[PDB]
């Protein structure tokens, strides 16, 4: 070939994405991502707040029991969350030919600058959503591995500087470069 | 100097002129254009999730 | 029905079509000149926010937009198959498009297709005639019927007003295509070029102020083919990051590094000019062997204008070279119609390379280069376009050139200075007369284009359905081409316009404005630090007045 431009699928236990190239990199990340720019932006930080309080009086309309209120808003945000930022792999728009189909929104935050405000923020409200909510159910020890085993496996592991472009061929065949 | 253009009479000025639910139709502005329903096909059932206010209706 | 009709043009007597394309000043009271900022720096601008539930209340729509489209996408896509055979794999061919990539404008736009794309008839001048359609199923295909209605034209690339069926410049046309047919030969090396193209350079080049300038087909070519000629693979280009795509597209096929700083920021790049100069190439850090730098005149999204003196002081004291778009302010900007650099009093051989579009402000199409001597003879070999394409044709050339004639004087006198004051008159007292009401307008104090800033997306076609049946047209744009808060209304003033239709429009956008609630001014667009609620009989009586006065705007 000429131009020898391809995607690859090896597959391993573990696997990270290869770096780009000069072309790739240099050159067709220029513009604006227009996808993981309004992060850094107006209101874009009190916005969880008004979700979490939203979430919690519609469960509270119900009438149940505090316990199950709170472990069931604390999972659907988490599991909410987890599926707009780490799941899916894109952008819903052509950018120059296809050069952020390997990677997330959350590893696009900030040109994959590893340590801004912003993603301090975001790992810091699971957290002390967990230490108020935990209050509740302390005396069923099931709730609170249940909620331990939530936040821990979904809310933190992903959000750190291990596991940073790191895949696993275990649910499917995963591409890298 | 004359053109052939056709000039729409405004509201509230010689069209309601020489031609309480005021209120009800400022409440249904405000209602409908904060909400996202214009760019909604066929999801006019949404309103009924906002049932919210009959739950909040009844005290004690 | 389905297809679009063929319209049959209207008999009329000569002073009505007269009128309908270019009014006819009423008082000699509407016009205004434009000074000249000798030393005179532009501030840093300042933006006006409206309050955080608007914020909020557009975050919470655009999620739920979001969800219910990927909810319908996936049931849709999973529980039938019939109806989208579009998106799916048949007899072992893959779809045009994916599903991935064309999501906005299948789930949010299409809802709304019916303000974009919208037929129309006639000369484009002060009234525009649209045929009426109706629409089926949503938004999905349309209904012709033989009916047509003028409507008031803000939506139309036509500043000075020479969109016109009667005039010198039609004369030109017609006695150039009576002289020269509309053959084009072939490319200017081999036959093409005649000695009107010759005419046209030396005028262009007089008009401008450089030595020598060149004459192309299409604005798009004369980006898209430029970079390639002395760019390689060894060289750094600095672009604002809000640039023409044309722009991006030739920087793309030249091959260049790319690197960008962020809008009106002077002090980061500085510090990337510095870095970049120190550090070298990429995995060598040998020097770079030169260092351009891309910016525009006017942008038309904003209509903010560039800090040109700041630039030249950076590209000569640290040896750059500069490269400016002026395609809105050719012919509309300054105390002549030169430029920026009228408006700057900067001299123009500063400047290595300068561009330019006769649509927007002369009523051609085309595009010029202007520059040196021994650039433009050593580019005239080293180009493209010029041995591959075809060649301008001749009715085009004439009216341009009959369009520069009488904008520089030599024919019809005492004319385009009328035009020129009549459109700063227009833009001033249109952007006092709108900020003085309570709205949100962008931009420096005389720019034809008025941003008007409309931040919830369902208000967007409401407003533009509801301008339609008091018969004026206007253009809205939206996510993603806007930020997605910042969603706005775009104004495009001309010299054809009057007073009167001016306070027509302020009514009616007045009231319709109150009736969506669109007002939030929070007092640093008034002068005197307060907010703004006034009437429209008092804006009406005292505007046309204080507008001459510069005081009055903040920028
Ligand atoms: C409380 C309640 C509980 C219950 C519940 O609600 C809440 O719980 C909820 C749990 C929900 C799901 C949760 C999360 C997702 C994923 C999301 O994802 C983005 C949108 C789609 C695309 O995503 C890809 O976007 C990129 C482009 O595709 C990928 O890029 C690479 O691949 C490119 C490939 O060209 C290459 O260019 C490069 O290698 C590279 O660029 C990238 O990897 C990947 O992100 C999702 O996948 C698509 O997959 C197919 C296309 O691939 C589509 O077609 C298929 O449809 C049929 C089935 O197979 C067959 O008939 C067709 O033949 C067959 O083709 C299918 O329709 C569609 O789903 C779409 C929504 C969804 C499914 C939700 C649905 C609703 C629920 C089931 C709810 C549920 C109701
Ligand atoms: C009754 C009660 C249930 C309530 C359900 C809602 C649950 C709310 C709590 C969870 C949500 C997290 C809260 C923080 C978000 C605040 C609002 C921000 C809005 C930003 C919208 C603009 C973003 C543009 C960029 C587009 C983008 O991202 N593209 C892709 C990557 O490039 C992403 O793959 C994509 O978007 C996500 C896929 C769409 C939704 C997937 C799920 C399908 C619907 C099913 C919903 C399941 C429920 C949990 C979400």
């Amino acid at each position: 070939p000429v131009t020898d431009h391809r995607r690859r699928r090896a597959a391993a236990v573990i696997s990270h994405v290869e770096q780009e190239t000069f072309e790739d990199e240099n050159d067709q990340q220029m513009l604006p991502n227009m996808n993981a720019t309004w992060v850094d932006q107006r209101g874009a930080w009190l916005i969880h707040i008004v979700v979490i309080v939203l979430l919690r009086l519609f469960y509270s309309l119900f009438g149940s029991t505090p316990k199950w209120t709170w472990t069931l808003t604390n999972m659907t945000y988490i599991i909410g969350f987890y599926i707009m930022f780490h799941l899916v792999k894109g952008t819903p728009f052509d950018f120059n030919g296809g050069a952020y189909d390997n990677l997330t929104m959350w590893e696009q935050i900030n040109d994959e600058t590893l340590y801004t405000p912003t993603r301090k923020f975001l790992l810091i409200v699971p957290i002390v959503l967990f230490l108020i909510s935990n209050q509740y159910y302390r005396n069923d020890m099931t709730l609170f591995l249940s909620n331990l085993a939530v936040t821990v496996l979904i809310g933190v592991v992903p959000k750190l500087g291990i596991t940073h472009r790191l895949r696993i061929s275990i649910p499917g065949i995963t591409g890298r470069a | 100097h004359k053109s052939s253009m056709v000039y729409i009479p405004t509201t509230k000025e010689a069209k309601r002129r020489n031609g309480l639910n005021t209120i009800e139709e400022v409440v249904e502005k405000l209602y409908w254009t904060y909400y996202i329903h214009l760019p909604f096909y066929l999801m006019a059932s949404f309103d009924s999730f906002f049932l919210h206010v009959f739950f909040l209706t009844i005290f004690s | 029905y389905t297809r679009v009709p063929l319209c049959e043009p209207e008999e009329l007597p000569d002073d009505i079509q007269k009128e309908n394309e270019y009014g006819t000043l009423d008082s000699p009271g509407h016009l205004y000149q434009v000074k000249s900022r000798h030393g005179k720096p532009l501030p840093e601008p300042v933006v006006d926010t409206p309050p955080y539930y608007i914020s909020l209340l557009t975050y919470l729509n655009y999620l739920i937009l979001i969800i219910l489209g990927h909810v319908h996408d996936f049931l849709g896509m999973t529980f039938q198959k019939n109806k989208h055979l579009d998106l799916l794999e048949h007899d072992g061919l893959a779809p045009w498009f994916s599903n991935f990539e064309s999501f906005y404008v299948r789930r949010i736009k299409m809802r709304i297709d019916d303000c974009f794309s919208r037929p129309t008839t006639g000369v484009p001048g002060r009234f525009i005639r649209c045929i009426d359609r109706i629409s089926h199923n949503i938004n999905e295909y349309f209904t012709y019927s033989g009916a047509v209605y003028p409507c008031m034209n803000l939506s139309s690339y036509n500043y000075l007003g020479f969109a016109q069926s009667k005039g010198q410049c039609t004369d030109a046309a017609l006695e150039s295509v009576d002289k020269y047919s509309i053959q084009s030969g072939g490319p200017r090396a081999q036959i093409g070029t005649t000695d009107l193209h010759i005419k046209a350079e030396k005028l262009v080049a007089r008009f401008i102020g450089k030595e020598d300038a060149l004459v192309f087909s299409m604005g798009y070519g004369t980006n898209a083919n430029l970079f390639n000629a002395f760019l390689d693979k060894k060289c750094l280009v600095i672009s604002d990051e809000l640039n023409h795509t044309s722009i991006r597209t030739g920087v793309r096929l030249s091959g260049a590094a790319v690197r960008t700083f962020k809008h009106g920021d002077m002090v980061g790049l500085e510090k990337l000019i510095r870095e970049q100069i120190v550090l070298g190439q990429p995995k060598t850090n040998r020097p770079w062997k030169k260092i351009l730098i891309c910016a525009e005149g006017l942008f038309s999204m904003e209509g903010t204008l560039c800090n040109l003196p700041k630039l030249v002081e950076l590209k000569k004291k640290y040896k750059c070279y500069l490269f400016i778009d002026e395609a809105h302010s050719i012919g509309a900007m300054g105390p002549t119609g030169r430029g920026v650099c009228e408006i700057f009093g900067v001299d123009p051989k500063d400047v290595d390379i300068l561009m330019g579009t006769f649509t927007k402000s002369f009523g051609a199409a085309g595009g010029y280069i202007a520059a040196d001597q021994w650039i433009i003879d050593r580019l005239r070999l080293d180009l493209t376009t010029v041995s591959y394409s075809e060649s301008m044709p001749a009715p085009v050339l004439a009216q341009t050139i009959s369009s520069l004639q009488t904008i520089s004087g030599e024919i019809c006198p005492g004319q385009g200075t009328e035009r020129l004051q009549r459109i700063a008159f227009n833009s001033r007292y249109l952007r006092l007369a709108l900020q003085r009401l309570g709205f949100i307008v962008y931009g420096v104090a005389d720019s034809p284009v008025i941003p008007l800033l409309l931040y919830c997306p369902s208000k967007m076609p409401a407003f533009s359905r509801m301008m339609l049946q008091r018969r004026i047209a206007v253009v809205v744009v939206a996510y993603p081409a806007t930020p997605l808060i910042e969603s706005r209304v775009r104004f495009c003033m001309s010299a054809s316009l009057t007073k009167e239709d001016i306070d027509y429009l302020l009514r009616h956008v007045s009231e319709v404005g109150d009736k969506l609630n669109l007002k939030s001014n929070s007092g640093k667009s008034s002068y005197d630090g307060k907010r703004q609620r006034w009437d429209i009989e008092e804006v009406i009586r005292r505007t046309p007045e204080d507008c001459k006065d510069d005081k009055y705007f903040v920028n």
